[PDB]
C-alpha cells in the first residue's frame, strides 16, 4: 500500500546519513525492500535489498563496507545508513517493495515518496530576493541560498496562470539561485499589486518582494 | 555488472501516436525484466514485470515483449498521463540494474519564444554584484542558445540557463538566462544585449537596455 | 532471478 520516508537531509563530505522508510498497508516481513537512489538529473542506481523478517542483506558491490540496510520489525520501518559520504552521494534515496513472487526478484511494487541527500560543505544561507521588474512579464530572483528548497507562489497562491518557476542552479560559491517569474496582462501594473513569496525553510527566512514598475 | 541499453533516450511524439521502446541487455536475461515510467517530481511506477505481465491498474494500451537480450514496451495511442521517462530493470544477478532511460515529450507545432531582459535591481547593485536576467518564454522545441554581449562584446565568460520542464497545458518550455557581473563592472559599460536563437525564428531576435 | 536473501 505505502511507504513513508524521512525527510530531507543535509550533510558534509565524510559524514553519515540514516534515512528510514515505513510501511503500511501490508506486512512489513512478507516482501523484500529495495534501496535504489537517483542523482539530479540521472538514472537510477540499486543498493541492494534486504529481507526485513530475517535482516539478511545483500549490498551492491559497489557499495558494500560504505552502506547499510537494518530495519525495526516492532515499527514496521527499515534503515539505510550511508557513511563517508561525497558528493557523488548526492541526490534522492527511495525504499522499495518487491512484489517477490516465487520467492525470488520480480519487480519494485510500491516505493516511498524518496529522500533528498545533499552533500556538500555549504553553510545554510538565507536567500536574497530581488525583484525583477518590466505582454508584461515581471519576476522575483532568489539567490544565493543553501540548502535547497525554495518555495515561491505568486499573491500568496491567487495567482498562478502564468507562473514559471526555474529549477535551481548551483553556482561555484556552493549557493544556489533560481528566478521565478509571470506574465500579466499587457497593463494591469497600475492597479494590482504583484507580490512574490518566498519559503526557505531550512532558513526560517520568508520574504514578500512588492515588484512595481 | 550487466548493462541495458535504452533506444532512443530521447522521444518526441503527439498524443495518440503509437510509440515504441527498445531495452537491449548486455547479456542474456531470460524473462526477468521490468518496465517503469518515472514522472518528473516522483518515485518511478511499475509497468510490466516478467518482461510482458501488466502490472495491475496499468492501462490496457500498455504491453511488452522481449526474449533473452532484446525487449521492447509499446504505448498503442499515447496519452497525456504516457509522458514521462522509462526505465527497464533486470534481476538476473547481483547488482539489479537499470537502463539509462527514454525520455517521451510531446510534439506540438513550432512555437517562437518571448523574450524579455531585465536589468539588476538597485537592491542588489547595492549588495556589490549585477545580475541580468533573460528570460525566454514559452517555446517549442527545446534547444534555445542564448548569446550575451555587454557594450557589443560577445562575452563567452560566466553567465548560467535554467529550462523548466515541458508545460502541461502548453507543451512549451520556458528559459532563464543568468548574466552576473560585479558593480564595477556592470557600472563600467552601458548597453546589454540578449540575443535568441530558436527554430520558431527566421533571424535571432536581440532584446537589449541602456544605462548601468 | 535473482533471491538469495531467503523465502517469505
Amino acid at each position: 500500500k505505502v511507504l513513508v520516508q524521512s525527510g530531507a537531509e543535509v550533510k558534509k563530505p565524510g559524514a553519515s546519513v540514516k534515512v528510514s522508510c515505513r510501511a503500511f498497508g501490508y506486512t512489513f516481513t512478507g516482501n523484500p525492500l529495495h534501496w535504489v537512489r537517483q542523482a539530479p538529473g540521472q538514472g537510477l542506481e540499486w543498493l541492494g535489498w534486504i529481507n526485513p523478517h530475517s535482516g539478511d542483506t545483500f549490498t551492491s558491490q559497489k557499495f558494500q563496507g560504505r552502506v547499510y540496510m537494518t530495519r525495526d520489525k516492532s515499527i514496521n520501518t527499515a534503515f539505510l545508513d550511508v557513511t563517508r559520504l561525497t558528493s557523488d552521494d548526492t541526490g534522492i534515496y527511495y525504499c522499495a517493495r518487491d512484489k517477490y513472487y516465487g520467492n525470488e526478484a520480480v519487480g519494485m511494487d510500491v516505493w516511498g515518496q524518496g529522500t533528498s541527500v545533499t552533500v556538500s560543505s555549504a553553510s545554510t544561507k538565507g536567500p536574497s530576493v530581488f525583484p525583477l521588474a518590466p505582454t508584461a512579464a515581471l519576476g522575483c530572483l532568489v539567490k544565493d541560498y543553501f540548502p535547497e528548497p525554495v518555495t515561491v507562489s505568486w499573491n500568496s497562491g491567487a495567482l498562478t496562470s502564468g507562473v514559471h518557476t526555474f529549477p535551481a542552479v548551483l553556482q561555484s560559491s556552493g549557493l544556489y539561485s533560481l528566478s521565478s517569474v509571470v506574465t500579466v496582462p499587457s497593463s494591469s501594473l497600475g492597479t494590482q499589486t504583484y507580490i512574490c513569496n518566498v519559503n526557505h525553510k531550512p532558513s526560517n527566512t520568508k520574504v514578500d518582494k512588492k515588484v512595481e514598475p | 555488472d550487466i548493462q541495458l541499453t535504452q533506444s532512443p533516450s530521447f522521444l518526441s511524439a503527439s498524443v495518440g501516436d503509437k510509440v515504441t521502446i527498445t531495452c537491449r541487455a548486455s547479456q542474456g536475461v531470460r524473462n526477468e525484466l521490468a518496465w517503469y515510467q518515472q514522472k518528473p517530481g516522483k518515485a518511478p511506477n511499475l509497468l510490466i514485470y516478467y518482461a510482458s505481465t501488466l502490472q495491475s491498474g496499468v492501462p490496457s494500451r500498455f504491453s511488452a515483449t522481449g526474449s533473452g537480450t532484446h525487449f521492447t514496451l509499446t504505448v498503442s495511442s499515447l496519452q497525456p498521463e504516457d509522458f514521462a521517462t522509462y526505465f527497464c530493470q533486470h534481476m538476473s544477478s547481483y547488482p539489479l540494474t537499470f537502463g539509462g532511460g527514454t525520455k517521451v515529450e510531446i510534439k506540438r507545432t513550432v512555437a517562437a519564444p518571448s523574450v524579455f531582459i531585465f536589468p539588476p535591481s538597485d537592491e542588489q547593485l547595492k549588495s556589490g554584484t549585477a545580475s541580468v536576467v533573460c528570460l525566454l518564454n514559452n517555446f517549442y522545441p527545446r534547444e534555445a542558445k542564448v548569446q550575451w554581449k555587454v557594450d557589443n562584446a560577445l562575452q563567452s565568460g560566466n553567465s548560467q540557463e535554467s529550462v523548466t520542464e515541458q508545460d502541461s497545458k502548453d507543451s512549451t518550455y520556458s528559459l532563464s538566462s543568468t548574466l552576473t557581473l560585479s558593480k564595477a563592472d556592470y557600472e563600467k559599460h552601458k548597453v546589454y544585449a540578449c540575443e535568441v536563437t530558436h527554430q520558431g525564428l527566421s533571424s535571432p531576435v536581440t532584446k537589449s537596455f541602456n544605462r548601468g | 532471478a535473482v533471491g538469495t536473501i531467503g523465502a517469505m
